[PDB]
């Protein structure tokens, strides 16, 4: 099974420098090129460049030519992408394996992507508030994206609707996640602010 | 050093799988082709070894009871080609292609190397380095 | 640098139909073109690596044809899971360019009525200085529903906050959440207008 | 029909589930692999030899899955096969390609070549044709199957025959390209050419709308040039097995054809990017004369570079390609035009020898003794033409007719030359000889006659004498005076040149200096004199000065004089046969080029001029010569390795009229300088030359005349006896 794990997610202010990692598996690292493609929110795909994991040599796009650097490590089979943020650089960053040795550009397998947010603001944590007696929860007032929500140990497959984030006027994002019955827990995970809040469902009396 | 005539015999197919790796056992080997015109009227099977330092492919024959070593990359290429034609249709055929897909993805890369100098013969004596 | 054109930019069709997406290159790409499928929130997936060839593991419903400057992706029989945006990519060059993509939605054979649920509790939040009562619209089609309240509808209440889920990959349903948040605590009803309802039905809570 | 995926743990058996989709197979069979049925099975085995288990998989698939699916271009087409299965599978299974090396560049993005300017265009669907336009067939005429000459006049006029042999008699043949890099190619073969040596081999296969030229060097990487009809696509064999169609490296297809270059050097190894240069060859023209003209041009060019390297890598590939595509052109031309000419069929025979020689000897560096070649063409029956000409000879001539009679005679020989051909060749030489002693130059017709006369007499103790006596004559003919003119010729011819509209041919620029044994022409004294004679050819003069630097003009004059030294004299095989006496002892000087001049004498003996201290032979040291540049005349013997010194006795000349009997003839009049410069090697051929020798300046022949010369000039007469004499006067 060929897999690529990126890491993890992060936020950096403008003018900074950010590193994303790709963890190879299932294939010969030295034998297939590594490509980087970024996606702005609500926009399409943009190919940043590729790197030969054996040679070490890199090929860059004109857009990223002086603003980016790509490097790897043959030992742990990982690749690194370092970019200088111009504040127009906010996007999700993907790494992918070239699947054809004699034809450049075919992405056979993709990573899970890493969202990078560029803002002058300071990172903040989420606050969870379980709902009674539709059993879902409510996350509120965090920054930046993303935040992932899973129910129990992943025992609930069908029925879970995780709603898109809503930006408040306070400057912080908020979203909910619901499932529908007609005692479980909602597991919240915030990567930038390092927050994990387990809240359970035990319905209460209303008026 | 140690060379290879290209084939040993084998009476079973369980032997080939358990057979060692020519890559590891010897240093220089020579791939070989069976003394028969049509492979189909003869060849009973194809065994592929992925994880050898130099991945290999064996063409096994039942009646002949010979097992020949052939070029791993060229043979499977020619395989996925002949079974991949537009007119070819089958669900079985799809399983072939499903298996033939990621064959060399785990194993070591193909050569980037330059060949050696010297004259080349034609197809008659297959790409032999001799002038006259 | 070769520029890539895709048409249509947006389309919606029905299950069982045949969708045809097109790709256009600034100049001849010969054999080299790719087709990708990107579902919302997930990573792109390769469909057609050469102009005509189907990646093993990709459904047989997907096919491709083309040469030179013109390429066409065809979904033989559309399914609800096919909801995505589809990209084409230049192959085998120093600069690999992507098509703008084609958004593909799914129109439903039938109209599904929203199940309205309401969440009262402010308990953990109530002593923190805020009370949040969300209203839920789950698994409905078509898209249009307008939520109103017994109070005058105001950005202040943030009732215009609406988190709309991307189309369900099974029933093609939509889900909406309009959140009611009044900070510092300065009749409450959820009023939904939908074509799947006889008259606009309202579920309410007061205290 | 079984798809079965297994997992191995320890070696006993494996844990699996077998899924058959649509058909019945023996289920209990799986305990033993599905050999029993005609169907083939596939097994993928992943095992980490840590003793680690890994996993395996199996699919048994049916048999049929391995089975595949004005000039008339729709009759005998070029059809690529899908894979090795219905084709020749031997080289593909057995190739080390992709394992040891790769025939293709590792970087895929360098595969596509740009199209050259000289390549064909929509407006010029074929190419550029040379100006002595190919004669149109007369409207009334009917063309015979083969080509024949029943008369002498046939050679002078044009003889036509049908190209129908291409369309009627032909063979469908499978072609495996280099190292099994590309799937095979079915084609209808119009011909083949093979050139072999010590240091090189080039295989040329040619068919309707098809050419394969496999070019290989002992000292260099192999390449193959494949030419297919532009509509045809070739498929490259690559590591990734799931990419079905990839184009082997080359330029975009043209109006008539597509060209492919197999083998490395495209991205890096080539000295410049000649990738697009060589690939353009088949699309530059359909005129075989065009390619051969370019071949003769690079021929002369590289022989000037003979000093630094025995091998010219680039020039070898070039001249190889050129030779190959010219046969592709000629065959394809006849097909397209429905006919052929006799000159064309004869000319390629001579061109295939003369060019292969220079190709392997000078280009590849190989020993001349081992240079061989063979051609098989359906529209060409040389051996039948040989017998026709053999019976033609066997039943006064101007230089023109002689040139044609000899050219065709050289072109067709198996080594059997008709006695009267040789007799004609001799008479041509001697007649040119008697001409060149009164005059210092040869017109282009004279040179062509000399060229073929030479090649005929050096072609093969009878024929041995011819070799020695011609090398003698060639050497005598080449004087300081002629050499300067002869070098100017080569230089003028190369100066005013039109690859586009005109043919260049070496026999047109030829001279005895190319067929002589003289290594002294590169000496400063001569080269300097060459430069001073340049303004006597004002056109050539201006061309040289307006591009070449004054320093480079010297290199030029040096490099052209080089040709005269390296063309024949440097060849050891020619020497070894005709002058073994030079090599008899431990003698190094022969191969160290310490022997500046070689003069074949009566059988078993040859004179020699050496600058160093001679270690063998009868030695006459001329003592009037400057010490820093000495001339030692040395008489070498085959069976005598002894070393001695002779005395030069002096004699006087009688009155020219006095003796009707000739006691002098056969000797050699050597004119040298006190500066150590060798000038004139003139032989006394006839009783009249003898009379001109006794002349005081009443002699027509200038080296015999101590007037046109000066105080530095000294002269000595060499008898075949080994006797060296000074003349009084
Ligand atoms: C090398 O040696 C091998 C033998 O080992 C030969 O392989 C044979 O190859 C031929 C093709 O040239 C095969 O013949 C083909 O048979 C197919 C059978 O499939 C049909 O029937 C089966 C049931 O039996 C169904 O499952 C299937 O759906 C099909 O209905 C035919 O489909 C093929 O027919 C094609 O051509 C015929 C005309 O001959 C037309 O009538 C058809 O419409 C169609 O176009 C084909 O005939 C044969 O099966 C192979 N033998 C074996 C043992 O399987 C090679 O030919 C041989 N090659 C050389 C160069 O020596
Ligand atoms: C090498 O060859 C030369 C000639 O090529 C030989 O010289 C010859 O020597 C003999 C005497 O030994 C001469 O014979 C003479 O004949 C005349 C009549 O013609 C007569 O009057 C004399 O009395 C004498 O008998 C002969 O002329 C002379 N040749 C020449 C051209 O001068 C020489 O013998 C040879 N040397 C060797 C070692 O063989
Ligand atoms: C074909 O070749 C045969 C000899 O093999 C010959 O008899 C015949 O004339 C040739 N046909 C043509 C048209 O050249
Ligand atoms: C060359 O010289 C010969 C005489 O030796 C003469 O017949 C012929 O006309 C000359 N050719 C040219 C080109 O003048």
């Amino acid at each position: 099974q060929v897999q690529l794990v990126q890491s993890g997610a992060e936020m950096k202010k403008p003018g900074a420098s950010v590193k994303v990692s790709c963890k190879a598996s299932g294939y010969t690292f030295i034998g297939y090129h590594l490509h980087w493609v970024r996606q702005a929110p609500g926009q399409g795909l943009e190919w940043m460049g590729w790197i030969n994991p054996n040679s070490g040599e890199t090929n860059y796009a004109q857009k990223f030519q002086d603003w980016v650097t790509m490097t790897r490590d043959t030992s742990i089979n990982t690749a690194y992408m370092e970019l200088r943020l111009r504040s127009d650089d906010t996007a999700v960053y993907y790494c992918a394996r070239g699947g054809m040795t004699m034809v450049r550009g075919v992405m056979m397998d993709w990573g899970q992507g890493t969202l990078v947010t560029v803002s002058s603001a300071s990172t903040k944590g989420p606050s969870v508030f379980p709902l009674a007696p539709a059993l879902g929860c409510l996350v509120k007032d965090y920054f930046p994206e993303p935040v992932t929500v899973s129910w129990n140990s992943g025992a609930l497959t069908s029925g879970v609707h995780t709603f898109p984030a809503v930006l408040q006027s306070s400057g912080l994002y908020s979203l909910s996640s619901v499932v529908t019955v007609p005692t479980y827990i909602c597991n919240v995970n915030h990567k930038p602010s390092n927050t994990k809040v387990d809240k359970r469902v035990e319905p209460k009396s209303c008026d | 050093t140690p060379l290879f005539f290209g084939a040993k015999p084998l009476s079973d197919v369980s032997l080939i799988i358990t057979e060692p790796c020519v890559s590891s056992v010897y240093e220089a080997w020579d791939y070989a082709a069976p003394p028969v015109s049509n492979l189909s009227e003869a060849l009973s099977g194809i065994v592929v070894k992925t994880k050898c330092p130099v991945p290999e492919v064996i063409l096994w024959f039942k009646d002949k009871q010979m097992a020949y070593w052939t070029n791993p990359y060229v043979t499977l290429k020619g395989l996925t080609q002949s079974v991949g034609e537009e007119h070819k249709s089958g669900d079985i055929r799809d399983a072939l292609l499903d298996a033939l897909s990621g064959v060399w993805v785990d194993s070591t890369p193909s050569s980037t190397n330059i060949p050696e100098n010297g004259c080349v013969w034609g197809a008659d004596r297959l790409f032999q380095r001799v002038c006259q | 640098d070769i520029q890539m054109t895709q048409s249509p930019s947006f389309l919606s069709a029905s299950v069982g139909d045949r969708v045809t997406i097109t790709c256009r290159a600034s100049q001849g790409l010969d054999n080299f073109l790719a087709w990708y499928q990107q579902k919302p929130g997930k990573a792109p997936k390769l469909l057609i690596y050469a102009a005509s060839t189907l990646q093993r593991g990709v459904p047989s419903r997907f096919g491709g044809s083309g040469s030179g400057t013109e390429f066409t992706l065809t979904i033989s029989s559309l399914q609800p899971e096919d909801f995505a945006t589809y990209y084409c990519q230049q192959l085998n060059s120093y600069s690999l360019t992507f098509g703008p993509g084609t958004k593909v939605e799914i129109k439903r054979r039938t109209v599904a009525a929203p199940s309205v649920f309401i969440f009262p509790p402010s308990d953990e939040q109530l002593k923190s200085g805020t009370a949040s009562v969300v209203c839920l619209l789950n698994n409905f089609y078509p898209r249009e529903a307008k939520v109103q309240w017994k109070v005058d509808n105001a950005l202040q209440s943030g009732n215009s906050q609406e988190s709309v889920t991307e189309q369900d990959s099974k029933d093609s349903t939509y889900s909406l959440s309009s959140t009611l948040t009044l900070s510092k605590a300065d009749v409450y009803a959820c009023e939904v207008t939908h074509q799947g309802l006889s008259s606009p039905v309202t579920k309410s809570f007061n205290r | 029909a079984l798809l079965r995926e297994y997992s191995d743990r320890n070696m006993s058996l494996k844990l699996e589930a077998f899924y058959p989709t649509g058909f019945d197979e023996e289920l209990i069979k799986s305990l033993h692999w599905g050999n029993d049925r005609k169907h083939v099975f596939l097994v993928i085995v992943k095992v980490n030899p840590t003793t680690h288990e890994g996993d395996v998989g199996l699919v048994i698939f049916p048999k049929y899955l391995l089975s595949p699916y004005r000039f008339g271009f729709l009759s005998h087409p070029v059809t690529p096969d899908v894979s090795f299965f219905d084709s020749s599978f031997a080289p593909y299974l057995t190739t080390q390609h992709l394992v040891a090396f790769t025939t293709f560049p590792p970087n895929p993005l360098v595969w596509h070549l740009e199209r050259a300017e000289t390549a064909a265009t929509a407006e010029r669907p074929f190419g550029v044709s040379l100006l002595p336009a190919r004669p149109t067939v007369p409207k009334n005429t009917i063309l015979e199957h083969k080509a024949h000459f029943a008369t002498w006049d046939a050679l002078a006029r044009h003889t036509f025959f049908s190209a129908e042999a291409i369309i009627t008699n032909s063979t469908l043949r499978i072609h495996v390209p280099l190292f099994g890099s590309v799937w095979p190619i079915r084609y209808w073969a119009t011909g083949s050419v093979l050139l072999t040596s010590d240091s090189g081999r080039v295989e040329v296969n040619i068919g309707v709308g098809f050419m394969s030229s496999l070019i290989s060097l002992s000292s260099g990487l192999p390449i193959e040039l494949i030419v297919v009809p532009h509509t045809v696509k070739l498929n490259a064999v690559t590591s990734d097995t799931t990419w079905f169609q990839l184009n082997p490296p080359g330029p975009d297809p043209g109006p008539s054809y597509r060209v492919y270059l197999l083998g490395r050097g495209l991205d890096m190894n080539f000295s410049k990017h000649a990738t697009v240069d060589i690939c353009a060859y088949p699309e530059e023209s359909l005129d075989y004369r065009y390619h051969l003209s370019m071949a003769h041009t690079e021929a002369l060019r590289m022989t000037t570079k003979a000093d630094q390297h025995d091998i010219n890598e680039e020039s070898y590939y070039h001249i190889a390609a050129r030779i190959a595509t010219s046969i592709f052109a000629l065959s394809e031309m006849g097909r397209t035009t429905e006919y052929f000419l006799l000159d064309e069929i004869v000319d390629v025979q001579y061109q295939l020898k003369f060019l292969n020689y220079i190709l392997m000897r000078i280009g590849a560096g190989a020993h001349p003794n081992t240079i061989s070649g063979t051609s098989d063409l359906i529209f060409a029956d040389p051996s039948q033409l040989h017998d026709e000409l053999s019976l033609l000879f066997g039943q006064f001539i101007s230089y023109d007719e002689a040139r044609d009679q000899l050219k065709t005679a050289y072109a067709l020989s198996r080594g059997q030359d008709h006695v009267n051909a040789l007799s004609l060749a001799r008479r041509v030489i001697m007649s040119i000889y008697k001409g060149l002693l009164v005059k210092q130059n040869l017109n282009a017709t004279e040179r062509q006659a000399l060229f073929f006369a030479s090649m005929i007499l050096l072609n093969f103790s009878s024929r041995v004498l011819d070799g020695r006596t011609t090398l003698l004559l060639m050497t005598s003919m080449c004087t300081a005076a002629h050499a300067t003119q002869a070098a100017l010729n080569i230089q003028e011819g190369l100066a005013y040149l039109n690859p586009s509209k005109h043919m260049f041919t070496i026999p047109n620029v030829y001279s005895p200096c190319m067929g002589s044994l003289r290594t002294d022409l590169t000496e400063e004294i001569h080269v300097m004199n060459l430069l001073s004679a340049i303004p006597t050819r004002p056109g050539l003069n201006e061309v040289l000065h307006t591009q070449l630097d004054e320093s480079e003009i010297f290199d030029a004059a040096f490099k052209t004089m080089m040709i005269f030294t390296t063309w024949t004299a440097k060849d050891l095989h020619i020497l070894h046969t005709h002058v073994p006496e030079v090599f008899t002892c431990q003698d190094a000087a022969a191969r160290n080029g310490e022997y500046v001049l070689i003069l074949p004498a009566v059988q078993g003996h040859s004179y020699v001029i050496t600058r160093n201290k001679p270690q063998r032979g009868l030695v006459y040291s001329l003592a009037d010569v400057d010490v820093y540049n000495p001339i030692s005349v040395v008489y070498l013997s085959k069976d005598t390795c002894v070393s001695e010194h002779g005395v030069i006795e002096t004699v006087a000349l009688p009155h020219p009229d006095n003796l009707k009997e000739c006691l002098y003839c056969g000797s050699v009049f050597l004119r040298y300088l006190t500066t150590g410069a060798i000038m004139d090697i003139i032989i006394i051929d006839s009783k009249d030359t003898e009379r001109q020798l006794a002349a005081m300046g009443n002699s027509t022949i200038p080296p015999f005349n101590p007037d046109m010369h000066g105080d530095d000039s000294k002269a000595v007469l060499l008898f075949p006896n080994g006797t060296v004499v000074t003349l009084l006067g």
